[PDB]
């Protein structure tokens, strides 16, 4: 779920566009904080960079 | 849909004496069968034309030359009489179903899809004049903007038919404004290629 | 709840199976289908119980 939501307006924002699905917009991770939701934030921001 | 590029593919191969001898040979075949079957009767006749001091040409009611380097080549009276006929048979039919939906009120998909039929029969008796003109009638009754759009496309293709790029050329001005009022990927696709021929075809 | 305080009342169903054709058929206009794809066919293969 993401990797749908960070990475993909990211490297081209047109792919929604074209399709004709609008982009969502602002991402909430809950969950106890101990679960790695913070961690999951920092992983993928090193891989898109 | 489907004889009226493949047809005039095959016609040019033919026409031409500067390919092989056996390309021209192979290709004559595909297009004097399909004259027959399919009813290409007037294109036929305009064909014939077309070669004139390229050579193959050995037909029983237009010009020859003295050079008969093909003989998948021939012009028979049952072409002609077929004509006459299959013509006023097609007319006949689809008139009485457009006075139909005069009456009992239908007309307005209907009877624009009558003279979309029309047109391809048009086109197919190889005339850019006279199915451009039931393709007129379509338009004026209110349809869908997807129907307005494949219509002009259409026009447009039969432009190809008699290699008149001018002809192509202007009818896909008119497509550029309606592509975005339908606003279509699909149609859109077909408008790429449309024109990918039509710039593919000037230098 | 009580006598002349409500006067109309307005029970609301889950949908239709009609009903339930014609939310997706909006949605399609956003879209860009491939047609043949019959929007009574996928209203079918839902069963929903909400809007
Ligand atoms: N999937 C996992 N793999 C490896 N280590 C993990 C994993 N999930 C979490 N951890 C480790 O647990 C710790 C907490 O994760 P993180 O830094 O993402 O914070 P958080 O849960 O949002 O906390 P808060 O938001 O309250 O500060 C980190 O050191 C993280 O690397
Ligand atoms: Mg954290």
């Amino acid at each position: 779920e993401i990797r749908e939501a960070v990475e993909l307006p990211l490297v081209q924002a047109d792919l929604y566009e074209q399709i004709g699905i609008d982009p969502p917009r602002g991402v909430l991770l809950y969950g106890p904080p101990g679960t790695g939701k913070t961690m999951l934030v920092k992983a993928v921001a090193n891989s898109t960079k | 849909r489907v004889p009226n590029y493949e047809v005039s593919e095959k016609a040019f191969l033919l026409t031409q004496s500067k390919v092989s001898i056996e390309q021209r040979k192979e290709a004559a075949e595909f297009v004097l069968a399909k004259i027959k079957e399919e009813e290409m009767a007037p294109y036929y006749k305009y064909l014939c034309e077309e070669y004139l001091v390229n050579n193959g040409q050995s037909d029983l009611e237009h010009d020859e030359k003295s050079d008969s380097l093909n003989e998948w080549i021939k012009f028979d009276q049952e072409l002609y009489n077929e004509l006459c006929k299959k013509n006023e048979s097609k007319i006949k039919e689809l008139n009485e179903k457009i006075q139909k939906l005069e009456e009992d009120d239908e007309g307005e998909l209907e009877q624009a899809q009558a003279w979309i039929n029309l047109g391809e029969y048009y086109a197919q008796i190889g005339d850019k004049d006279n199915a451009e003109k039931t393709l007129g009638k379509s338009l004026s009754k209110a349809i869908s903007t997807g129907a307005k759009i494949d219509v002009m496309l259409t026009i447009a293709r039969l432009g190809f038919f008699y290699n008149d790029q001018l002809y192509v050329k202007e009818k896909l001005e008119a497509v550029n404004s309606m592509i975005e009022k339908g606003g279509d990927w699909e149609r859109r696709n077909r408008y790429k290629t449309y024109y990918g021929i039509h710039c593919l075809a000037v230098r | 709840l009580r006598p002349g305080r409500i006067d109309r009342k307005i029970e609301f169903p889950p949908p239709s199976v009609a009903a339930r054709a014609e939310i997706l058929r909006i949605h399609s206009r956003k879209m860009n289908l491939t047609r043949g794809i019959n929007l009574r066919k996928v209203a079918e293969k839902m069963n929903g119980c909400s809007g």
